[PDB]
């Protein structure tokens, strides 16, 4: 598997919210943080990470570790303020933790039967 | 905390 | 996916030799130390691994993320010295360094034309 | 087929333009009014229901019917007026019906040959 | 998906005894009155419903909803009481309650070992 | 592999005509005596068995067994002794015999060309 | 392809009622009339039929038609008069006709709302 | 199946030498002679049939037996005498039988070793 | 293939940044200029074409081409021009170019190790 | 997909006869006439095009269109007249007019019954 | 399914610990004891055993239960005391039972962060 | 894997244009030179080679390796000296060599734009 | 097919006793002997083949033998002397042959009843 | 004109 | 309660 | 001895 | 009556 | 005209 | 030049 | 009496 | 060096 | 308890 | 002549 | 550096 920007490494995600705050988790193992953006842009947080591909003169007996281009997008919806998005990398996750801002007086559509 | 799949 | 004692969830690896070491790396991203263990029994490696469950009060948005029991086995050649096995463990991934201990005056086995 | 949350079972659609209105259906049997929540927020729609699943003491024959959480979004254009939803159940169909708005004036891409 | 005479859409089925009764529920969202049948013959129900075909002059933006002939057969055991069976349908569930009539001094086979 | 009553697991089948008696043999290893329950019902018999799932608490290394209920249904010709069937349960096999009683002066349909 | 007793060959059937008479039509190229066998036993009608093997000591070029064991079992309602059954076998397709005999009185099942 | 000019349905066949004649057989049931055609061009035999439909306004049902057109082309070899092609169509199976011309004096390649 | 409305045809796109432009460009080929609409609302481009089906009456030998209804919806970042979108089609080839305009001051999110 | 000499890219073709004429369309979108190349030797005609591939330092975010060789080869009938071929290349469509040269009394192969 | 030595039937398993002892059982149903062999050499227990084919002269009803050679070898860990195996065979199950016997102060290896 | 007449083993082939030769290879190891025939009728290149299936009383614990009837025909183009083929089997390596003679004044297809 | 160190080529294996050595066959065509490498290390055998890749600037019409690393590695049993292995290379077929040395007093295990 | 699927 | 599956 | 598939 | 597919 | 699939 | 995949 | 596969 | 695939 | 997969 | 599978 | 796959 090696991700190109036109066909990225997907990695997996844990989203959920805590109270006040929305979370997503991904695992990303073993980047160097040189590589790792997180483009905001509205409500949409973009997450790009590589892992260098290994030299090609180096004979590798197993090679099953994703490297490239790994690259996920996020739409959020309007109560997020993604402006205050908070990010940390250990352990090999990279965390996001997005601030939920609810509007006032919120609809609420009922349904006829 | 909304998202979309 | 949930991994358990009798299904486990496989992680991927890299494996090398580096000279006169032997080099398995693992993405094991999110894992506490408490649960990774290293069992060596002659020539074979079995690395083991848990990420707990979600609490299952916990209502998760998206749950992509493998869970639960990790674990892969590696049978090594008599080359390598398994019993000076090094292994760390940073930016989520598992390294093991084994150090190769040739034999002496080693069988070159010819082919008959 | 058991939907989470975080997997949640989807349910079909049929949507069309009826004039100066934007219609969606769901197929949605046998769904308890407490259960069905239209959330709006901007563009977006989105529908959840809840189908309890069948009581662990109860011995079923058959039991091919989908349960727990069914849910689904929409991404609806920028001429819906969204905040006029209406919404029926009956049946076992969602029935939605968002007004169209156009804008005036509105832009026309010609292409060059 | 369009059902026909020969090629039926399937509807999703549960089966349970509830003691002295044995109900069949099937998920059949969104058919007219007019379309149900039930057939009973001897031990089997079949059971037919109809949803029409879109009007080929529309234009549809999402149409997946199943549509056409929709047939699913059932064979009961010997202690139902196929001939006071009982039928409703409401939120688009139909619904089959057969009494269970069990024959006196019933066969209980055992197994040599 | 655990199989439900909804869904329940399949044991494989060798069925044959040995003169008089029509013989059933199912692969049902490792089945308490307890378990195992043969329905007649008219023309169809119905074979049931559980094996019990695994302590949760014990940690398999490997558990590719199947587990939970099995069930087949067998739907017998006119001619064939429901009544008198007789089953035995040894060395994992369940055998059933059921005697074949031909109708007088049976029917053969020709075909004209 | 080649069809056993315990594995047998299928071929296509139309079926279909012709006012009185319901109607089953097979393809079933290439057969001697010694093989066929319609065996009719209640309400379940059984067509039966063989094409040989190819000679093993003929080198084929193509050998694409099915050979061997062909049969189908057919459950006919109880309106079908099975003892009045017509077969012919002409142009390689085999038709059935059964006489429909409907039953005086029949139930029609009426559905609440 | 509805198979069309530009996406004919296929029927399977048998061929093979017998002494001084190449003979090929398909299995094509229901076939009016009406509809048959064999077009021979050069050393290629084209097979053509047509079933037609069944009528819209019958309720089949079963419609499993392929219907429309029918079509396989044969490229035969140069010893194959293509003009003096016999066909023959009976018990649902078009037989075709070509006499074989070997040329005088034949190639035989020999390998090198 | 035959696309429709409610289930439109896909055309395959590449699209890259060429400095102060995006460009997306579609293989479309023999599309009438008569047929290719480009709508843009908010973000959102939408790319409809549309190839005529083959006259019912013409036989075709071989129709692979897909016809019907073509359809791409394109979701743009904030910082596209959509205003200012330009389209060409030449060698049936659908090329979109839309300016790219920064917004002044863009956020830079660090993340924390 | 990146077509090469020996695993060429495949492009859709619509073939049909226009009374004395024998016609062939490709979808060969964005081909610069320079690659296009039409190869006749007897009855077969060679269809063969190449897109050149994406600069390697050009970071595409979406690079779905084919790329590399095209090529599909077709056996034509003795009564084409490839020599008299006519082709053409618009809208990214290549289209080849073959004229159908009938042969004097044509054979006619009866079918015996 | 018929197991031959070079493409074995597989048989299910289970293992588990039970403290001093390892525990393997097989699903074996209707094996003959005269076929059940055990092979230990060194750490390696390799089961090997036969049921037979069905008389070729015996026409079948049903033939699913898997016949011929099955075989599954077992790589045992070195604290596995594989010369005092003691094997069972009762309804239909085979049960291995290893002694455990750990070596004196085993290594555990040290992950360093 | 056991190739017939009418079901041949392929064997892989790479071909190429060296000059004025054509060369074809297959991979078809452990052949018995009394197997390989070459046959070449036209334009048309047959190539058939056998290797004998294994003694049936020999018992395999491996038996990979496709035994039976290879056979591949290559239909090659005018321009190829058939008759001068040269055929060669070293190594387990079948290679053909056929001279290309090139017809004088050859058609160059012009595509008009 | 390109096989690497961490992604070999697998070869296809014949193996099977002869007595006393044991026979073990790979179809490894066209492999120049410098490639071929054999090495043993206790039980297990390791064979080594490249092929080498066809030269980029070589325009293949065909090219589907594998080529690049091959590898397969053999767990042999105790009783196997590998130090005494035997190999040969002909017709594209590597040969091994190993001598069984059995051991003295060979454990025989019984299974109860 | 019943039959069983 | 019999049903054929 | 007739069973149905 | 726009939708995103 | 003729042409082979 | 961003677009949503 | 051959024949094109 | 012409081949039909 | 020690086994290979 | 034992080997692993 | 051996490893069995
Ligand atoms: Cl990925
Ligand atoms: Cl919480
Ligand atoms: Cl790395
Ligand atoms: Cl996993
Ligand atoms: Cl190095
Ligand atoms: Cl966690
Ligand atoms: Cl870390
Ligand atoms: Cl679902
Ligand atoms: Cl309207
Ligand atoms: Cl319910
Ligand atoms: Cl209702
Ligand atoms: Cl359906
Ligand atoms: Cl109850
Ligand atoms: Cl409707
Ligand atoms: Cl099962
Ligand atoms: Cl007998
Ligand atoms: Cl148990
Ligand atoms: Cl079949
Ligand atoms: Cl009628
Ligand atoms: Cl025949
Ligand atoms: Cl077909
Ligand atoms: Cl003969
Ligand atoms: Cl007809
Ligand atoms: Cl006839
Ligand atoms: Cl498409
Ligand atoms: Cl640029
Ligand atoms: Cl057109
Ligand atoms: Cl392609
Ligand atoms: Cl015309
Ligand atoms: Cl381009
Ligand atoms: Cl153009
Ligand atoms: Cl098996
Ligand atoms: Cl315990
Ligand atoms: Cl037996
Ligand atoms: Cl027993
Ligand atoms: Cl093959
Ligand atoms: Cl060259
Ligand atoms: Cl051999
Ligand atoms: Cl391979
Ligand atoms: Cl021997
Ligand atoms: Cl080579
Ligand atoms: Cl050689
Ligand atoms: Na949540
Ligand atoms: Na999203
Ligand atoms: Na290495
Ligand atoms: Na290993
Ligand atoms: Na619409
Ligand atoms: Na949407
Ligand atoms: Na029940
Ligand atoms: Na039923
Ligand atoms: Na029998
Ligand atoms: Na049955
Ligand atoms: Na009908
Ligand atoms: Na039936
Ligand atoms: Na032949
Ligand atoms: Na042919
Ligand atoms: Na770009
Ligand atoms: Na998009
Ligand atoms: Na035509
Ligand atoms: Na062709
Ligand atoms: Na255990
Ligand atoms: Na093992
Ligand atoms: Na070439
Ligand atoms: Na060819
Ligand atoms: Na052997
Ligand atoms: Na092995």
């Amino acid at each position: 598997v090696l991700g190109t920007s036109a066909r990225p490494a997907v990695m997996p995600m844990d989203a959920w919210r805590e109270g006040d705050k929305f979370v997503v988790e991904f695992d990303l193992p073993g980047i160097d943080a040189d590589s790792l953006d997180i483009d905001i842009e509205r409500n949409v947080v973009t997450v790009r990470a590589e892992r260098p591909a290994v030299d090609p003169n180096r004979e590798m007996l197993a090679s099953e570790r994703p490297r490239g281009v790994f690259s996920r997008q996020l739409v959020l919806g309007e109560n997020l303020d993604t402006a205050r998005i908070a990010a940390s990398y250990t352990e090999g996750v990279l965390k996001l933790q997005i601030p939920v801002a609810e509007k006032a007086k919120p609809r609420k559509i009922s349904i006829t039967r | 905390g909304r998202l979309l799949p």
